[PDB]
């Protein structure tokens, strides 16, 4: 009956809670949350009844417990993605896996959920290259991918999100929404040189994060 | 600061014998058995050496250690 989770999806009127156990989502809607949805993190420790999930209430921070992670950390590659952002798989939780020198020998395997994400809203494929630390059970934590940083100009904005002059797909600007800038700056304009990562989805085509204003 | 991994090794291998191997190779700062193996060395030529000198030690029990850096 009584569960408890954290948020892992969350979309217009609904989302999803990771079980305790990082291995299930739960569906809720946001009807059935105790609370205002703006205002839920991704990652949220929540405490949710089950029905599909119903009366969702929020939780204060640490109030599950989690296992302490280890301060070494490690380089690894994706195998599996969340369901998250694949759900044709069946596997719920992600695959992070060190490889040996030659890319052949597994050395060990490491899942991953949402609470292991630095950047919950990551898009983490298959064959990323990744920079995490290890809890006491074994799983990834502080999980960040390794992407060479790129540096263009700003082209254009379109109400809250642009394009760099930046080509990938068939001589095409690089996208970018406003949620990926850094500081505290509302100033961007065509003509301010940002350094940015390139991501791209494995289904259809890319974006770019974390783009910083380099102006001096 | 290079990490270099252990696995298959015995079953009394503990924290301590994974330290015991490993220190006179150079200074360990962290290391963890976790059911597998790790050591983290502080210079990297410290790491290259104790792969060179530890993998396939033989453990017994037809058990050979293997010892690896990670892929970059």
């Amino acid at each position: 009956q009584v569960y408890r989770g954290f948020i892992a999806v969350m979309k217009e009127n609904f989302g999803f809670i990771e079980t305790l156990s990082h291995d299930e989502e739960v569906f809720f809607h946001f009807s059935n949350y105790m609370g205002n949805p703006n205002w839920l993190e991704l990652g949220q420790e929540v405490e949710y009844t089950l029905a599909p999930a119903e009366n969702v209430r929020m939780l204060p921070k640490n109030s599950i417990p989690q296992p302490a992670v280890l301060e070494t950390t490690h380089n690894g590659v994706v195998a599996r993605p969340l369901r998250c952002i694949n759900p044709d798989q069946q596997e719920y939780a992600g695959l992070i896996e060190i490889l040996d020198e030659l890319r052949t020998t597994v050395i060990s395997q490491h899942e991953f959920g949402i609470t292991s994400l630095v950047n919950k809203r990551d898009l983490l494929q298959k064959g990323d290259l990744v920079s995490f630390r290890i809890d006491e059970s074994g799983r990834a934590a502080c999980v960040n991918a390794v992407r060479q940083k790129k540096r263009a100009t700003v082209d254009s904005i379109k109400g809250q999100f642009g394009f760099l002059n930046f080509e990938v797909e068939d001589g095409k600007k690089l996208f970018f929404h406003m949620s990926e800038v850094q500081g505290n700056t509302v100033a961007l304009h065509p003509g301010d040189t940002v350094e940015f990562s390139v991501v791209t989805n494995q289904r259809n085509g890319k974006s770019s994060a974390c783009n910083v204003l380099k102006i001096n | 600061f290079t990490n270099v991994y252990v696995k298959n090794f015995t079953e009394d291998f503990d924290d301590e014998k994974l330290k015991e191997f490993f220190e006179p190779y150079g200074k360990i700062t962290s290391y963890k058995v976790m059911s597998f193996g790790f050591v983290a060395f502080e210079t990297t030529e410290a790491a290259e050496a104790a792969v060179q000198a530890l993998n396939g030690k033989d453990m017994g029990e037809g058990k050979s250690l293997y010892v690896a850096r990670a892929q970059k």
